[PDB]
């Protein structure tokens, strides 16, 4: 018996840690692209008031 | 050899020539069909996305600027508002310089495609873009963005789109 | 021609697991051609979807 | 007329759907050593092609290989058949 829940306690504890570097890696992923989209959205947005102010 | 086009503006026979060499397998064989022209439809992005929401399938972007130059993009999704940058890297930048030359995927992001109210936008790699679009379909810029690696796709930087087109395979 | 794809683990690093195959196979025996095949680090999900997917 | 670019798009399709095919086994593969091996993923993908007359040496080979690890077999397996036109 203690063998396999040995195994089912080690595979649960690898999927939890697994699961948590891939969501770590998701939300790093979002916060890169939004930064982009964020800052290149709010660039553009008041340069473009700004050649039209010239 | 050259493809079917049910009508043009933007583009002659050499401009179709060049392109047709390059457009992926999954487009190739299929005549091509105006989804929309602001020399057709009038000019606006509403329209713009309006025309292009009941597609299902690759666009071709063609571009003139108030200088003539020709250039504009290849995407694998139809140009639609969306939360966060879509598409896949067969999407390539090109422009005709007059020599026709065309970027594809550097590897580097995925920053493809995004469409919001007020724009349309391809690339990224910090405050950079390939190519953007204003609301009104007037103003647009051009840099070089770390997506295709791209030189700037008009003349200018900054430029004012003198027509545009949206061409669908179907 | 027919192929048969299998997979199994590495004994401490991958390269070990397919010299012990191709000796066996290929070199000793001449029982088939063999090579690696190139699977790139896709995203494990979670053990429930998984088992979905198979 | 119809015949020239109707070779073409067969073609050019017939790779895009192999090529479609091959990725959907590269997956199998994956997926099925995720759920069969540790989680840890380190397996080692390997494509076979068997001689002719040769069948069972082989089984018994990679039988002879494998059994510790324990139709079904004791590694992941799928077959390819190239042979389209039957």
């Amino acid at each position: 018996s203690d063998a396999d829940v040995q195994k089912q306690i080690k595979h649960m504890m690898a999927f939890i840690e697994q699961e948590a570097n891939e969501k770590a890696e998701e939300i790093d992923a979002k916060a890169e692209e939004e930064f982009n989209i964020e800052k290149g959205r709010l660039v553009q947005t008041q340069r473009l008031k700004i050649m039209e102010y010239y | 050899l050259p493809i079917l086009q049910s009508h043009s503006a933007l583009l002659e026979n050499m401009h179709i020539e060049q392109l047709a060499r390059r457009l992926p397998a999954r487009v190739q064989g299929y005549p091509w069909r105006l989804a929309y022209s602001t020399l057709e439809h009038g000019t606006s992005l509403k329209t713009l996305y309006r025309k292009s929401a009941s597609l299902d399938s690759p666009v071709l972007l063609v571009i003139k600027d108030m200088d003539n130059q020709i250039f504009g993009a290849y995407a694998t999704h139809p140009f639609r508002f969306s939360d966060h940058y879509y598409g896949t890297g067969e999407t390539f930048l090109y422009t005709f310089s007059p020599n026709f030359k065309v970027f594809k995927w550097s590897g580097e992001n995925s920053y493809f495609i995004n469409g919001d109210i007020s724009s349309l936008e391809l690339g990224g790699g910090g405050g950079r873009f390939g190519l953007w679009l204003d609301a009104d379909l007037y103003h647009g810029r051009s840099n070089s963005c770390s997506t295709f690696n791209n030189d700037i796709l008009s003349k200018k930087e900054d430029f004012i789109v003198q027509d545009l087109e949206v061409w669908t395979f179907e | 021609t027919e192929f048969w794809l299998i997979s199994a683990p590495g004994e401490k690093t991958c390269q070990q697991t397919w010299e012990k195959l191709h000796a066996a196979t290929t070199k000793n025996n001449n029982l088939a051609v063999s090579s690696k095949f190139n699977i790139p680090d896709l995203k494990v999900g979670t053990l429930d979807v998984l088992v979905g997917l198979s | 007329k119809q015949f020239g670019p109707l070779v073409r798009w067969l073609k050019v399709n017939f790779s895009e759907a192999f090529i479609a095919w091959i990725h959907i086994k590269a997956l199998r593969v994956f997926v099925e050593s995720v759920l069969r091996y540790g989680l840890p993923v380190n397996f080692q993908a390997m494509l076979l092609q068997p001689n002719k007359k040769s069948v069972k040496k082989l089984r018994e080979v990679l039988h002879e290989l494998y059994k510790h690890l324990d139709e079904y077999y004791p590694y992941v397996y799928y077959k390819i058949d190239c042979n389209l036109l039957e």
